[PDB]
């Protein structure tokens, strides 16, 4: 499955 | 130059940090505020709303020559089936555990034809994903639904400037930028003080 | 760190529709 | 300042004539060019495309306090039946006889809920009429019924170029693809204020 | 000298007009 | 029974 790590830019 | 449907690159400055370089795809130019663009940044799934030509954090904006990819939708009826539906969208965590997020599929994204706009009960901002892939992998459950719709009864809210009070009592503003075609009581707000797109339900209270 | 309001119920022109509220998608139900 | 769905009044200067006031209803703001508004002027049935904030002929634009009228559609199924159909639309002439114009009903108009977008084989610009009234009066015949508009990459938002016989290049924009008739498109030319209706035709 | 819309449109400024098609004004000879 | 006299503004 996908991960939430790619949901938003870090900043 | 119209930049909608183009790939762009620009610098960004977060706080007093270094200028960082970002690439993305311009999805939309908001009609009720044509300074406001909706952008998908490479590698990240959230939709950003930025006044690209006004925002003091944006520099060195250029249109890239590379074309946005266009792939044929694998199952067009499935795409149509999920639009407007509640879903359970499965993600996985660092220990491999499955983490289901409840949300709603809102629309096909503009420009990027295999992507879908989606938002979540526990993260009420606009995201986009290639959900037919999640669906075929078994990671998307489409829930069934349960003229008098609030969004059909009221005068149009789109282009209205919203006002709200912080806990400290000062006034802040934003704009109703969109009404969801498939779900007319669902609206997008862009707040003047933030670059996410927030999703609201118009609810009858009396 | 910006916090979106749970409820929106005002427009600057005073025209927010009587009998309704905009609820953030995270609003309690 | 969102003026879509508002009644407006402004001055207009035609050539070197007097400034004249006109009243109308703002129907739409074109997504591919948000400077371009579609307007129905009171008394007239043609849809006008004007860049109301940029056009040097427009002055003293004001939003009127009056709300646009709404009526409930008299026959909702009939409204849905007409969309995308060829029609024969009867108009009367000065000797009282009726002249049938061949055309096509394109869509429900935005903002003005009982009005319909229609164009004509012999006058290929965008008009709007309360066609349920024409139909009940006996003045509208509804004709019975891989698509180019499904095959091609989206044309909407593209800038068109053409040259007249005298060879100068002129421009315009594909502003809309008809939902009910996907091979039918609306073009707004930079040198005129009507909305023109085009068929996308396969030639090879 | 009233504006006259072109009977056919077959060019985009970016050169991308689709091969094998033409836009014909709804009044085009049929 | 509409007429073309209301089709377009006079100018
Ligand atoms: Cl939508
Ligand atoms: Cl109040
Ligand atoms: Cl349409």
């Amino acid at each position: 499955a996908r991960t939430k790590q790619t949901a938003r830019k870090s900043g | 130059r119209n930049i909608v449907g183009c790939r762009i690159q620009h610098g960004w400055k977060e706080g007093n940090g270094p200028v960082t370089q970002w690439k993305g795809t311009v999805l939309d130019q908001v009609p009720v505020n044509p300074s406001l663009y909706l952008i998908k940044y490479d590698g990240f799934d959230c939709v950003y709303g930025l006044e690209l030509n006004k925002d003091e954090r944006v520099s060195a904006l250029e249109v890239l020559p590379d074309r946005v990819a266009t792939s044929r939708i694998s199952d067009a009826h499935l795409a149509d089936t999920m639009i407007g539906k509640a879903v359970e969208h499965m993600f996985e965590t660092e220990d491999g555990s499955k983490d289901e997020w409840r949300g709603m599929v809102l629309a096909r994204a503009p420009v990027m034809n295999t992507w879908f706009y989606i938002t979540y009960e526990k993260d009420p901002v606009l995201y986009m994903y290639q959900l037919l892939d999640d669906y075929k992998e078994g990671d998307l459950r489409i829930m069934p639904d349960s003229e008098r719709e609030p969004g059909e009864v009221v005068d149009s809210l789109v282009g209205k400037q919203v006002e709200y009070a912080k806990e400290d009592g000062s006034k802040r503003t934003g704009m109703v930028i969109h009404q969801v075609e498939a779900k007319p009581s669902v609206y997008f707000i862009k707040f003047d003080d933030d670059f996410h797109i927030y999703v609201y339900d118009l609810v009858k209270t009396s | 760190t910006f916090a979106a309001p749970a409820e929106v119920r005002h427009f600057t022109d005073g025209s927010f529709p009587a009998g309704f509220v905009l609820q953030l998608f995270s609003h309690t139900q």
